């Protein structure tokens, strides 16, 4: 939004850089920061944890119903079966849409995300328009942002996560299906069909 | 604290701003900010219901319209000032210095294996808060609950539009790190936690969406019976 | 609406910054922007209750640090923009041209007597928005009564610290243009007023001052009887 | 408060004037506006409006206890017999100060202010930081930024104003004044304490 105050954003820009160098200095001189630790940190998140873990969760809970039962009754071991877990994971709960059920997840406090099974959250979901409207307008929100249009006779579930017990939705497998295989399931589970902004893709 | 990071409910901040796609890291010091989280974890600088906190205490407008990871930064520096593990004016001076030679190099360093290996252990192990504790749950799943009203000046995860509230308990999850002390350094005196459900017309009044309700995570102390 | 411009009761906002003295008006600027209050009034740009939702409807990083007087100037824009009554980008090309020539003359004008007769009468008269009803008054001094929880999204005067709480009816002051139709532009539709009495333990729970209560002003739609 | 995304005071003052001539040419234009109107609204408030008349209310309430007795019925009509009332000062409630209670005053929602008795009000009147804290924090406020230490057997009544009642504090009368004029009395007469956040001048 317009704020006559603001500079512009590559001045924004060259100051931060400045500062954040100014900081990573002072706690390498510490002992505490290392340039291996921060090339660690953001390989794991760039190229080994991402959204494409929790879709393998999401076809095994479409395919195998045995496993759905026991990722609706405790997610953290759950995944654990598939070696998924970890941190920003520790607790999770996932939460079944159905016909009469939309759920839908938010750190309005925050950035709360399990990390495990989607990776980091895009900035979208930590800034402050999502946050705010998501637990006081779902309906419109989804239509108006996301062109998802949820009937107002079904129930929209907002989650939102004030505690470590992170929110992860399990979005219905879409019809014209029957049979896939995981890896062709896998194709239509979206980062956003696991928040609830969006259903799983069609066809 | 009643802090504006406390948007759920806050009306007229705008349309979302969302690209189609972007990069996990939208410039290189965005993973510095993020790789700082546990390098400054292990330091002892701050715990994670302290890190919140220190974003809470951020200046309002500043928090509201600056790059995500601004904010750890901002915490970072909180913290490390209140412990004396940065000199401020010393991080002034360097901010100018890189300002004007922005690809001047980093001080020279051992590489340190153990900070690999704890980044390793936290990544892929985690870093739980669930606790154990003497007490049993004074709530279980079914009874009618109502919000504190309280408004603590410290850390505490009270968003002011579930304050004063009615709500059914939907499950008890065990007990865990309570925030209302860990976050002001008062340590992890863990509580029994639950998934509160409200719906959106007990939360917003008429305003509400007919059929919405809203799940928040609430600390034992945070609610008190109504009806079982 | 839920606007962050609603402070009381907010922490973290930093210490107060008070001159020993200073100037009525800052800057020259702050005089047009003053002056344009009345003239934007009588050109029906918009109503008292609708200056104060443009003001709400701000950016609130805007609102939080930006010279006072610039949240009259944006309610003006907001409202020349509504009514059609100022063209946007006419607005954009001027100033860009006052940017580059900032002494520039202004456009050449008639002064209008008019204008000076009704900034006189407004000044010394006054512009009441006391009211005639035919209903009477729901409430009296003494009665409890509990603010509504309504959340309404356009302009109201529901201080979020208030709404949900318990108080005393202190003083009825008789009916007045009642800003949740007005500053809508739903009309005057004037409700009788009530000054009420909130303890800051019933606002604040146990961190309220045990010596101290706030008197907050409510329209007789904002509250419901508890006892008389 | 430091934030790094600010353009500096010059910057923004530049830009306000800009955007504010701008508007200017546009309304005079338009007829609406005019340089006469500006001089003639600027020159009551910088000249006429002040917080000396409300100086001469607290001295006749001080030395008159009829009138006193008027002005806590009905402000409006009893500072209208002094000739004093008009804009934003339609609806006067005055409130006393004891030894039992102090009252302070505050507009949480925006800047409400009794003109017709103090002119229009300072910036730190009408900025977030006393509007936030007053009705929370009344007094570790008076004492932190006003040097005003209010015991704590002392009730503080704080009065917002969110409807067209404006409040003003009468203060007490400082002791050692027995039978000073009028205008001897209106010298420990402050705009702060009639607002609440200082008392009368000692001495
Ligand atoms: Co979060
Ligand atoms: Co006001």
């Amino acid at each position: 939004t317009e704020n006559i105050l603001r500079k512009s954003d590559e001045e924004i820009q060259k100051e931060i850089t400045a500062r954040v160098k100014a900081l990573e200095s002072m706690l390498i001189e510490q002992g505490i920061l290392t340039t291996s630790m921060i090339d660690r940190m953001a390989e794991i998140y760039e190229n080994e944890v991402g959204p494409h873990l929790g879709a393998k969760v999401v076809v095994k809970a479409w395919t195998d119903p045995e496993f759905k039962k026991r990722l609706l009754a405790d997610g953290t071991e759950a995944c654990k079966e598939l070696g998924i877990g970890g941190l920003q994971g520790e607790d999770m709960m996932w939460v079944e849409n159905t016909d009469e059920v939309h759920h839908v997840v938010v750190c309005t406090l925050c950035s709360c995300y399990p990390w495990p099974v989607l990776g980091l959250p895009p900035n979208w979901f930590k800034e402050p328009q999502y946050r705010s409207r998501v637990v006081r307008e779902p309906r419109q929100l989804l239509k108006e942002e996301f062109g998802f249009e949820v009937p107002p006779s079904k129930e929209i579930k907002v989650w939102d996560s004030s505690s470590e017990m992170r929110f992860v939705v399990l979005p219905q497998r879409p019809a014209g299906t029957d049979g896939w295989s995981e890896e062709e399931l896998a194709t239509l589970v979206t980062r956003e069909s696991m928040i609830g902004v969006e259903p799983a893709k069609a066809v | 604290m009643n802090g504006v990071y406390d948007v759920g409910g806050t009306d007229g901040l705008g349309p979302i701003n969302r690209p189609a796609d972007e990069p996990v890291f939208r410039a290189e010091w965005e993973k510095v900010a993020f790789a700082m989280f546990p390098a400054t974890f292990r330091a002892g600088f701050m715990g994670l219901d302290e890190f919140r906190f220190g974003i809470e205490q951020m200046n309002p407008a500043e928090y509201l319209e600056s790059p995500y990871y601004w904010h750890w930064i901002r915490t970072y520096i909180h913290h490390g000032v209140r412990t004396g593990k940065i000199d401020l004016e010393e991080l002034e001076r360097r901010t100018q210095y890189y300002r004007e030679n922005p690809d001047a190099p980093l001080p020279e360093h051992e590489q340190k294996p153990e900070l690999i290996e704890f980044v390793n252990q936290a990544v892929y192990g985690g870093l739980p808060r669930s606790r154990e504790v003497d007490r049993p749950p004074k709530f279980k799943e079914g009874d009618v609950v109502r919000f504190s009203t309280a408004s603590p000046k410290g850390h505490a995860r009270r968003a002011r539009y579930v304050r004063g509230k009615t709500g059914t308990v939907v499950k008890h999850h065990g007990a865990y790190i309570y925030p209302d002390t860990a976050g002001n350094g008062l340590g992890e005196c863990p509580e029994h936690l639950y998934t509160v459900r409200f719906t959106a017309q007990e939360l917003w009044g008429p305003e509400g969406d007919p059929n919405s309700s809203v799940y928040y995570d609430c600390w034992e102390p945070y609610i008190e019976l109504v009806d079982t």
